[PDB]
């Protein structure tokens, strides 16, 4: 319970009565590791430690219109998986 | 996000072989959410298990046949944190290779 597990939450400031709009918030697991050899050799660009990162990510959502005039994201399932941002 | 003891792996490429230290490093969960509402304008980071501070050390890697046992210097974690891993000293990936591989022979 210290990290809740990543899932849906109502997001107030969008949702609707009857109508709400689910969004993806949670706890992923990370971690960082000295930087193995034989990827420190691919790595042209040489770095010395390593971090595999992972956050919560939407895994669909349909995309609706809203209040603003404005169209959100309707997340529908979540997962951890890679950091793309927004 | 805490500070756990790991287990990596070090390796003389002419030797054939990997000795395996046991040094401390970071891992854990960090909070992070996929925004409903995506501003053009980036980014937003998200925040990951990562190093805080890292104070390095070295140890004594065997030798072999044709070559003398030598001295390896590795980086270890001090703090760990949820920070924005730092690009300008770690490669930030989704899956690395995991900090015992071992790549006996090069290539
Ligand atoms: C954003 O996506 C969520 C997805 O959960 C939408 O809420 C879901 O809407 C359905 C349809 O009204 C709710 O009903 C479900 O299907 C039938 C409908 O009669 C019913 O028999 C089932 O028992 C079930 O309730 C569903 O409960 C509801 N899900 C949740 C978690 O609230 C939401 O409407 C979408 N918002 C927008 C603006 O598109
Ligand atoms: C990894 O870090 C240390 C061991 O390197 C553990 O924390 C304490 O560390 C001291 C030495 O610095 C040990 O003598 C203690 O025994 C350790 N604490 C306890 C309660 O035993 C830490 O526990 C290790 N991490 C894990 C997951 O075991
Ligand atoms: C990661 O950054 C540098 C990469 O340039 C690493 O290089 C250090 O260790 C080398 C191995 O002996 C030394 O030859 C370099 O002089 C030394 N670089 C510097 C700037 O001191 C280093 O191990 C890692 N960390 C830091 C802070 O450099």
């Amino acid at each position: 319970q210290d990290c809740p597990e990543c899932t849906l939450q109502e997001n107030p400031f969008f949702s609707q009565p009857g109508a709400p709009i689910l969004q993806c918030m949670g706890c992923c697991f990370s971690r960082a590791y000295p930087t193995p050899l034989r990827s420190k050799k691919t790595m042209l660009v040489q770095k010395n430690v390593t971090s595999e990162s992972t956050c919560c990510v939407a895994k669909s959502y349909n995309r609706v219109t809203v209040m603003g005039g404005f169209k959100v994201e309707n997340h529908t399932a979540c997962h951890c998986s890679t950091c793309y941002y927004h | 996000c805490e500070l756990t003891n790991i287990t990596i792996a070090i390796e003389k490429e002419e030797c054939r072989f990997c000795i395996s230290i046991n040094t401390a490093w970071c891992a854990g969960y960090c909070y992070t959410r996929d925004l409903v509402y995506k501003d053009p304008a980036r980014p937003k980071i998200q925040k990951t298990c990562t190093f805080k501070e890292l104070v390095y050390e070295t140890v004594r890697v065997p030798g072999c046949a044709h070559h003398a046992d030598s001295l390896y210097t590795y980086p270890v974690a001090t703090q760990c944190h949820c920070g924005k891993c730092d690009s300008d000293s770690t490669d930030c990936t989704v899956r690395g290779l995991g900090p015992s591989y071992c790549s006996f022979g090069e290539m």
